[PDB]
């Protein structure tokens, strides 16, 4: 579809398509810029989530809203509906999934990116589990925990324990403990220890990474409260 | 339980 | 494209999407039910406006926003990507300009749902006079200006001053006379005759249809104090 | 300058 824009060129339209909150816009541009086949720079990473964290977002909203409707319900329109919504966001989920397969993650080679990926895998195969449906949900299941362990393996060998992506990845990954994989205890245990190891480290930053650092460790501590 | 917000960037 | 989903199924849809918040959606169910032929009742009619209201007014935003970039810009992108959303939004306005001319005007037999149409028809010539430039822009005001006109004629032998329909008629050709017409004594003249006439008329109504009317009064007399 | 805001029904 974009294959005759230049990289510059999709990688400017999406931030203004991000002004313009037109998120299926930015979502096709950044598309487009990964299909040309170059790594992705760390700005250019972060416009790639954003934009599918919003298309996927909405999606996610509309499907809760129509699920929420068919359960209550319980003729065919808001079966028939709510289907239609959700292989919606099954092909987004999917389409992100591809980029990520080919080629992001075997070409990234610093710790930085490759986390950064794998974060996104597990976030995608999560959001497929969630509208999931027997044992299809368990592979699925399973595919987010592997890409999530993967990223973490590597965050806790490469990164410091307030590097936001490792913060984030903790928080999303516990988040999958105790949705997803029915391991309330086990999300807990990781927000808790995630939570704390960052604190110990953050005498250590600026001004401008305490408050990166800090921000997510809120979040952390959000789910805390609500979960104990 | 939330996750990242991660909309704005 | 939806020649195949029973018309009560598209209209059931058209409520679910916006539970939903899937106004695209929505305004494509509501295009299927108009194309089925039939004439519309007053809750289908407001489903029609809201679904494409909600459509057109993220255009509107969107192309808002790039068009204030452009005009401190002054590559190619930002016009580029201006242009593609005032394309996309042209194209909407035309597909509901092409609703009502095909052939639910003609088909208003009834006061209200004639002016209810014209009134639409006004609003969406207007959208069209927002992003024209030139000459062209002179006949499609003119084309905003005669529809309004028309249904104001209507609803003064038709309706009472009170009719919400009547009000936000008043209200929205008030706006089309400040913004688009360069009439801001027109526009000021006629949003504080309509505030008045209403006023004279509020005994006459219940508490619910009170509430409705001094609802659209408020937004006449919000918009007097901005331009007064 | 508002015209009817019309986003929900
Ligand atoms: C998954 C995830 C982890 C952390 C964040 S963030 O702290 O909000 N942040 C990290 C990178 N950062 C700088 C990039 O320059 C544009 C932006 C967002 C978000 C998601
Ligand atoms: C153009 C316009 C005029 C008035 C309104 S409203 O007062 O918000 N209202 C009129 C009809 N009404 C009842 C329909 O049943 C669903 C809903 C909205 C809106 C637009
Ligand atoms: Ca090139
Ligand atoms: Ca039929
Ligand atoms: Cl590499
Ligand atoms: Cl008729």
């Amino acid at each position: 579809a974009m294959g005759s824009m230049e990289r510059a060129s999709l990688i400017q339209k999406a931030k203004l398509a991000e002004q313009a909150e037109r998120y299926e816009d930015m979502a096709a541009f950044m598309k487009g810029a990964v299909e040309k086949g170059e790594e992705l720079s760390c700005e250019e990473r972060n416009l790639l989530s954003v934009a599918y964290k919003n298309v996927v977002g909405g999606q996610r909203a509309a499907w809760r809203v129509l699920s929420s409707i068919e359960q209550k319900s319980n003729g065919p329109e808001v079966r028939e509906y709510r289907e239609k919504v959700e292989t919606e966001l099954q092909g987004v989920c999917d389409t992100v999934l591809g980029l990520l397969d080919s080629h992001l993650i075997k070409e990234a080679g610093d710790a930085e990116s490759r986390v950064f990926y794998l974060k996104m895998k597990g976030d995608y195969y999560r959001y497929l589990a969630e509208v999931a449906t027997g044992d299809d949900k368990k592979r699925i299941i399973d595919s987010a925990r592997s890409a999530y362990q993967e990223a973490m393996d590597i965050s806790k060998k490469e990164m410091p324990p307030t590097n936001p992506i490792r913060l984030g990845l903790a928080l999303n990954f516990s988040v999958f403990h105790y949705e997803i994989a029915n391991s309330p205890e086990e999300a807990i245990s990781l927000a808790k220890t995630t939570f704390d190891e960052a604190m110990a480290d953050l005498h250590t930053l600026s001004e401008d990474s305490y408050k990166d650092s800090t921000l997510i460790m809120q979040l952390l501590r959000d789910n805390l409260t609500l979960w104990t | 339980a939330g996750s990242i917000p991660g909309r704005r960037s």
